[PDB]
């Protein structure tokens, strides 16, 4: 028949089982789809520390679950999450993915800053280091042709205590996917392929919301979406012919024509904006983001030039630990 | 595209560029029962068993190298009789379309292009009828992501060549001839034992030979090291005279039948 019994027993008396290789009680996550994550721990001394167990929630092996496997399978860059095992039980067949774990991200760590009361400021020296290792991990990524595609506070995790405390690691933990605050003007107006420069978007989005503790694109709530691009509007003002001379070119700009009126957003810039949230137009910081937050995406600069900006090169310099030396006050994850 | 730039990082080299001696050394598990002549002949069969898979489901020609690939690792490490091979080659390229982001083969349509082509293009090698159903390939699979330790990304000689035919400046008049070649490569273990970059260039240099092209100032201005390349050549001309003295369609049911079989309970 199919396969001859002595392989199979061998392999059923080698083969190791999450269940009594992990201790797992820790449950950091319950999603409709994605199954559990928990915090776990192994059984053996060998290591104290962290990882994430992943069950997925379908049997067999999804396609989202395959390519994320071998996409992560392949990546070592310390700003990208590491995939340190695959677990498949042939009985029930459920497929578990062991992480190391990440006790922060930039969703929740941006959200304490408004929970303390107004807001309050984010260490700049965090800001800038936030920003360099999301740069250096998209670009290890874009230099591996691997596009993101869903870059967003909540994707970006925050190594805690350990060895990599407060390094940035990024992820994407709605992979099986593929609020539209950080996606880039193109795809509101109908672009159908994703490209690097959406991602670079995206992370200005990201760095806006670190210098103001607010998404600069927030919007209440078909690949077109009106109201966001009004929020676009409203904050970068309305692109002229010179600023993005190929929007014309796009599948909505005949909706775009329609619905808008150039003159509505007349007093609208981003120095009109960030000068309400204190960031000064003369910084190196201000210059970069609209650097970032460029609505022509070809006029949009790439994440190495970005690592190049004198912003890194100005005073405080980052560090390959965001949170300085410094205690870390957010809280941990809760268990379920 | 992705990772296509990270070949000397990838768990294809750091993992699977094996060394001959382990090879035949685990090899000789399944020697005992079939000849050296005939165990090519057996894997020079399923690469053409899932050439002819991946044909009949349109599937590109990198998907079906990957698959074959596939093949050639896991019983690079486990015998002939550990998983019947019929089912492994629709399994590995029903996990190539997954992984290779091709698409995911309908499960109707990757059980019927098995049934078909053997029934169709393999009826002196099968009489039976195709006989493992969905429910197999899927325990199946679970085996091939194990035995590779879900190394899933595979390259090969394709991109390096098309770079090298563009780059050497007559892309038009050798890489039909080189790619075949190429492709004929698949019938032996070249993908196990050297980067996808020096078989692709053992693959020009034998075009250019048919051809009768002279790049040897071309090739002299590579840094590369040609006593290595030389090996592949070798195995490619090895490959030329083992086709022609191979009569699969005569030859393959007596091998099929003297290949060891999985045993039951
Ligand atoms: O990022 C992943 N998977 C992943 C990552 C983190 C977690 C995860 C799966 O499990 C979860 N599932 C659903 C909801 C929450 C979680 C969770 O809590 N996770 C976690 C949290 C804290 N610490 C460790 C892990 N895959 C991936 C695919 C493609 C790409 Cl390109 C890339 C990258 F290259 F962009 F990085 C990454």
């Amino acid at each position: 028949s199919k396969m001859d019994y002595d392989f199979k027993v061998k392999l059923s008396s080698e083969r190791e089982r999450v269940e009594d290789l992990f201790e797992y009680e820790g449950c950091k996550v319950g999603r409709g789809t994605y199954g559990h994550v928990y915090k776990a721990k192994r059984k053996d001394g060998k290591d104290d520390k962290d990882y994430a167990l992943k069950q997925i929630e379908g049997t067999g092996i999804s396609m989202s679950a395959c390519r994320e496997i071998a996409l992560l399978r392949e990546l070592k860059h310390p700003n990208v999450i590491s995939l340190q095992k695959v677990f498949l039980s042939h009985a029930d067949r459920k497929v578990w993915l062991l992480f190391d774990y990440a006790e922060h991200d930039l969703w929740h760590i941006i959200k304490f800053h408004r929970a303390s009361k107004k807001p309050v400021q984010l260490p700049r020296g965090m800001v800038k280091s936030l920003l360099y290792q999301i740069l250096d991990g998209i670009h290890y990524l874009h230099a591996n042709w691997v596009l993101h595609r869903d870059l967003k506070p909540a994707n970006i995790l925050v190594m805690g205590e350990g060895p990599e405390r407060g390094r940035v690691k990024i992820a994407d933990m709605g992979f099986a996917r593929l609020t539209f605050w950080y996606r880039a003007p193109e795809l509101l107006l109908g672009a159908r392929h994703y490209t690097k420069a959406i991602d670079i978007w995206a992370i200005g989005c990201i760095f806006a919301e670190l210098l103001t503790s607010e998404p600069i694109f927030h919007c209440r709530q078909n690949p077109y979406h009106h109201d966001q691009l009004d929020r676009i509007f409203n904050v970068m003002g309305f692109p002229a012919d010179k600023d993005w001379e190929d929007i014309k070119k796009m599948p909505e700009h005949s909706t775009l024509m329609k619905d808008f009126r150039r003159n509505t957003y007349t007093n609208c810039s981003l120095i009109k904006y960030m000068e309400k949230h204190k960031v000064k137009p003369d910084s190196k910081a201000f210059h970069l983001l609209q650097k970032l937050l460029t609505m022509d995406p070809i006029k949009r600069i790439t994440s190495e030039q970005a690592m190049q900006d004198p912003y890194f090169l100005e005073d405080p310099l980052p560090t390959s630990d965001v949170f300085a030396g410094c205690q870390i006050p957010y809280p941990k994850r809760e268990f379920l | 595209k992705a990772m296509a730039g990270n070949f000397w990082q990838s768990s294809h080299y750091l993992q699977w560029i094996l060394d001959k001696q382990d090879l035949l050394k685990e090899r000789q598990k399944d020697l005992k029962f079939l000849s050296e002549e005939e165990y090519w002949k057996l894997q020079i069969f399923f690469t053409n068993v899932i050439q002819a898979l991946g044909e009949h489901l349109k599937l590109r020609q990198q998907v079906i190298a990957t698959a074959t690939v596939y093949f050639k690792r896991f019983y690079a490490r486990y015998s002939l009789k550990s998983i019947d091979p019929v089912l492994m080659a629709p399994t590995c390229v029903f996990l190539a379309s997954k992984v290779e982001e091709f698409g995911v083969v309908s499960n109707t349509r990757l059980i019927a292009a098995a049934t078909s082509v053997l029934k169709t293009r393999f009826s002196y090698a099968f009489p039976k009828e195709f006989p493992y159903r969905m429910n197999h390939i899927l325990e199946c699979e679970f085996y091939l992501l194990e035995l590779m330790d879900c190394c899933l990304i595979v390259y090969h000689p394709y991109r390096p060549l098309l770079q090298y035919v563009q780059d050497m400046g007559q892309e038009d008049m050798l890489l039909p001839l080189a790619w075949r070649i190429v492709n004929d490569t698949y019938r032996t273990d070249l993908c196990l034992l050297y980067p996808p970059f020096m078989i692709a260039l053992a693959c020009l240099h034998v075009a250019c030979v048919v051809q009768q092209k002279d790049a040897r100032q071309w090739f002299a201005e590579l840094s590369v090291d040609m006593e290595k390349i030389l090996e592949i050549i070798r195995v490619i001309l090895k490959l030329y005279e083992q086709w022609k003295n191979f009569d699969e369609r005569k030859e393959m049911a007596t091998i099929l039948s003297k290949m060891p079989k999985p045993k039951p309970p």
